[PDB]
């Protein structure tokens, strides 16, 4: 009876019509005659469950958040990028309640379509028709637990973003990585029934995407920032991959450095940047949350952290040592970013590309270009990963679900949209320049940090 | 004063990981390493011989309870011919204290900037910056490694500084009280950096701290250890990669919690606590400054308008009701979400 | 008294690994090494000749049972022209006994603290500190290497100490009883370190112990060996210089210092201090919970022991041997929870 229960659940592939519907009634209980019972109260409980069916789970990392999202990715991204639009959108699940994870099994198991999409049947259809309400978004940004991200949209303007984990993607990376123990990185989440139905299937183990083998290093106007030793970063670049932090986080490190110099020199305006990574070391360090109000700690989550040492080269628009040091931002994706005092000598500015790359120390490293070749699938990703083991997938940009509007509370008074992570493969160059220098491109549908050549 | 639906500050003190190095005679340095090893203990748990109610379980006979219980741990020690151990990290003092990171009420944002500027003038940053710096300059950030040592020496290297690095030789003998730190040749020059950092709109104040632990022969070191969910190894260390080898660290959040053990103003104060909302003790699982007392951090934000008229007067501000001012400031140096939910 | 849901102590005695060295004539020192070598034994098992019930298995003929059973062990011995063997480690005595490391009950914390103060005032730290220190000062921590030796010599180097290192020469001849240790020139000065370490809120007392074993020619040494869940005997080892070298582990050394428990109800041989004190020679527990003299039945009588120690009547030997076992498990440490 467990093999029958796992099949209707969304982390298995799909599967006489008189046999199937008698199963779905018995799954709602915590026999053929229990199916014939028709309680009136039972029907309105299941009608609420098809309302809180969700496409994308806001309550993924944090189970205290509240929201309903049943949309599809807006627009289609090119072939070198990857998001929830390319994979067919049908592995959708149920959230918002712990008592109704069983009672949602009648109308949301989606044997590919879903049942949620004599007198009682007419009444039930009327409630479902009026309470289907395809493609809704119900978030309040005032008292809940969401993430908020401002990105420089167009110019002299910003848009607030809130990334939300996508349930069709989480099922895709979980089902495919059963075979490969080398490229899987299991992260466990507690209070599984509060998370959703899509967590109760896997038991808490979500099976992320680990970037092959360990990091190694072969010996390989412009401003040079060397040796940014970051202590505790997030390896969770996406809700999917664990490894080097999202390139939007490297962009936030550069643009906050751009924005701090504009207090003194207001014409600075960085155009692009180049990253030279040494020494990743991804580890499962934990994270002890503080006590919250009846005073205890919240629910615990597996935490992946990394220790990136890298040299950052920026192409400036056109500065004292005391100004360059105090304008350094002090965090790189939640991690303490610092330069040693003995490396304050190497913050000089150069006019050519050759003199800058000969200037920096710690010669062995990688230079991080994007890999642009037809990854429409995880099987397309893993085919590139098994050829070259050090190929390092991460989060590259954001993909909007809806165009930005005015919300009553957004981080710093901008237009807010709800986006999703875009996964791209990240090469490495021995060292031409437009392949290396990264910059943020703005499109109406999505936002991606691309190299200048692509 | 009401609390807004959006209020959060960044932290003003930013530590790093503590890395461990082994210094050999003839003065070459090697990163400290560790290994896992399985041990064999007895079968003591009190859940293996007793039930929940209290009577002895009948399955645990005398032969079945002397059987041997294997466990796996990580084990890190000092190598044999080594001389001492280096322990290096670095702190900043940013002054993100002056403005909120996030606020949606113009009345409350003005009340902060009046509180910070009136605390700065009337009371001043001498008391807090003394208490933070007396956790860097002794071995407070060396948690258990200070204990069972011959001697340890702290050497500072500040950045907006002329020369002659600041030294602190032979703690547990020399630097015991507050007065022994003040008798140092350059102590007021470093306290007035953290005062300069906090009081400026752009204050930076980098310190580079480096310790020198003289342990006994072949002795233990106690690094920090991980926090993970359970689906055999019972003690797993946190680590980095130094050169080409693994090495135990003592984490960045673990280091910042040792600098911020200041709070000895809770209503029955004996031992200083780590600074936080409704300041908890993890030794004994309790909450001093519980919200029923009225001296947690949200019950002092609602007295923040009241603390302006006390500081703007000319009468001496009556020490009991400025211990609440020190606790109010130390949580804004610490930062955090300050909503109700 | 009830057991709380959080009660845990740290250990008050911290040993280290023991490192082995070879001393040559002209007094140069080389770390000891070992090798793995394959041997060939007979086919003795009693599982190869008999079945479970007891009748002889019929497939094991006389030719099949004389065939040869190869094994592989680690093998460590003294080199040929060597003089003796040095063995060095270090012990600490660091007062974790006074308060519990973690205890969610403030009533149980106050009761435990009173006991440690009542016990030192009425009974004192002379009896336990003598029994721990006599396992350092003879070759108890040299487990089987003491056996089959000519002589062995212990040299102490205490840290809060003035000078003149403490030596114990020719054990098995000079240091047999308790009185032989007390007749040393400085024995009271070292017992009063461990007493001062246990009686202070910051007592430290580091020792540096070093031994000298005179073995026969080309003789065997017996280090500690690993727990594995092919080689049948695998030694524990550490890297000294560039050589693998056998050690005698940190937890193995602490088990030898704490062989003190000879107060179990039919005591002949002293046991390693633990809850429900086990004797793994004859695989049983003395101090079983049916005896009523395990450590969790003496915890629930801790409030009772306060009225006994705070009276003027001399406490009975029966209910102060319960107090020595109560104190020796707090020096040992551990989680004392339930449920």
């Amino acid at each position: 009876t467990t093999e029958l229960k796992r099949a209707f659940r969304p982390l298995t592939p799909h599967i006489n019509e008189l046999d199937a519907l008698t199963i779905l009634v018995n799954l709602t209980d915590k026999a053929k005659c229990k199916q014939k019972l028709r309680d009136e109260k039972w029907w309105a409980s299941c009608i609420n469950c098809v309302n809180y069916r969700q496409s994308h789970n806001p309550k993924f990392p944090d189970i205290r958040s509240e929201g309903v999202i049943r949309t599809q990715a807006l627009g289609e991204l090119p072939s070198f990028l990857l998001s929830s639009s390319k994979i067919p959108p049908y592995h959708w699940s149920y959230s918002h309640d712990s008592k109704y994870v069983n009672k949602s099994a009648f109308l949301t198991n989606e044997f590919i379509s879903c049942l949620g999409e004599s007198q009682k049947t007419c009444k039930a259809m009327a409630k479902q028709l009026a309470d289907i309400t395809l493609t809704t978004i119900n978030v309040t940004l005032a008292p809940n637990y969401l993430t908020q991200i401002s990105l420089p949209d167009s110019d002299t303007s910003y848009i607030s973003l809130s990334p939300v984990a996508s349930l069709s993607m989480q099922s895709h990376f979980h089902q495919r990585l059963q075979d490969e123990n080398r490229h899987s990185a299991i992260t466990r989440f507690s209070r599984t029934t509060n998370m959703g139905v899509t967590a109760m299937t896997c038991g808490g183990a979500f099976r992320m995407l680990k970037s092959g083998a360990k990091f190694s290093s072969p010996p390989h106007s412009f401003l040079v920032l060397p040796n940014i030793r970051v202590c505790g970063a997030t390896a969770l670049s996406s809700p999917v991959t664990v490894g080097i932090p999202s390139l939007t986080a490297f962009f936030g490190f550069v643009h906050a450095f751009e924005r701090n110099i504009n207090r003194t020199t207001s014409s600075f305006r960085v155009e692009s940047f180049a990253i030279c990574v040494h020494q990743l070391h991804v580890e499962k360090r934990g994270l002890t949350a503080e006590f919250v109000e009846t005073i205890s700690a919240p629910a615990t989550r597996d935490d992946w952290q990394c220790d990136v040492v890298f040299s950052l080269i920026l192409n400036t628009n056109f500065i004292d040592q005391d100004t360059l040091v105090t304008s350094l931002p002090k965090r790189l994706a939640r991690g303490s970013a610092k330069i040693a005092i003995d490396d304050f000598k190497h913050i000089n500015s150069f006019s050519t590309l050759e003199t800058a790359i000969e200037s920096l120390p710690i010669e062995a490293g990688r230079w991080l270009s994007l890999y642009a070749q037809s990854n429409n699938n995880l099987s397309d990703l893993l085919a590139a990963m098994t050829e070259d083991h050090q190929l390092m997938a991460s989060c590259v940009g954001y993909h909007l679900l809806e165009e930005p509007k005015d919300k009553p509370n957004s981080l710093r008074g901008y237009k807010h949209a709800i986006a999703e992570c875009i996964i791209g493969l990240i090469n490495s160059i021995t060292f031409d320049p437009n392949t290396i220098f990264w910059s943020l491109k703005n499109y109406q549908n999505y936002l991606v940090v691309q190299p200048r050549s692509i | 004063m009401k609390l807004p639906t959006n209020l959060a500050y960044e932290r003003s003190i930013d530590p790093s990981d503590v890395c461990f190095f082994v210094v050999w005679p003839d003065d070459r340095k090697t990163p400290l390493t560790y290994n896992s090893r399985t041990l064999l203990g007895q079968m003591e748990a009190a859940s293996l011989a007793y039930d929940v109610s209290g009577q002895p379980i009948k399955s645990a006979t005398a032969e079945a309870l002397a059987q041997g219980n294997p466990h796996q741990v990580d084990f890190c020690h000092v190598p044999y011919g080594a001389s001492h151990i280096e322990c290096s990290f670095s702190v900043s003092f940013s002054s993100e204290l002056r403005q909120p990171y996030k606020c949606n009420s113009s009345k409350v944002k003005q009340t902060l900037v009046q509180l910070v500027e009136l605390y700065e003038t009337k009371i001043g940053w001498t008391e807090l910056a003394t208490r933070y710096l007396m956790n860097i300059c002794n071995g407070k950030w060396l948690w258990k490694n200070t204990r069972k040592a011959y001697c340890w020496n702290i050497v500072l290297t500040p950045w907006p500084w002329n020369g002659e690095k600041v030294g602190f030789e032979d703690i547990r003998t020399n630097y015991t009280s507050r007065q022994d730190f003040k008798n140092n040749k350059n102590w007021s020059a470093i306290v007035e950096m953290i005062k300069t950092a906090f009081s400026s709109t752009d204050g930076l104040a980098i310190f580079e701290v480096r310790a020198t632990l003289h342990l006994p022969t072949n002795a233990m070191v106690r690094p920090s250890q991980v926090f993970t969910e359970k689906e055999q190894n019972s003690r797993v260390f946190q680590s980095t990669t130094i050169d080409g080898e693994r090495s135990p660290i003592l984490g960045a959040f673990k280091t910042g919690a040792a600098i911020a053990t200041i709070d000895d103003w809770y209503p029955e104060a004996t031992e200083p606590l780590r600074v936080g909302r409704f300041g908890v003790h993890r030794e004994d699982v309790t909450c001093y400054r519980h919200p029923s007392t009225g001296k947690d951090f949200f019950s002092i934000l609602q007295q923040a308008e009241h603390y302006i008229e006390v500081l703007s007067a000319n009468k001496t501000p009556a020490q009991e009701t400025i211990n609440d001012m020190h606790f109010l400031m130390a949580n804004l140096i610490k930062g955090g979400m300050f909503q109700h939910k």
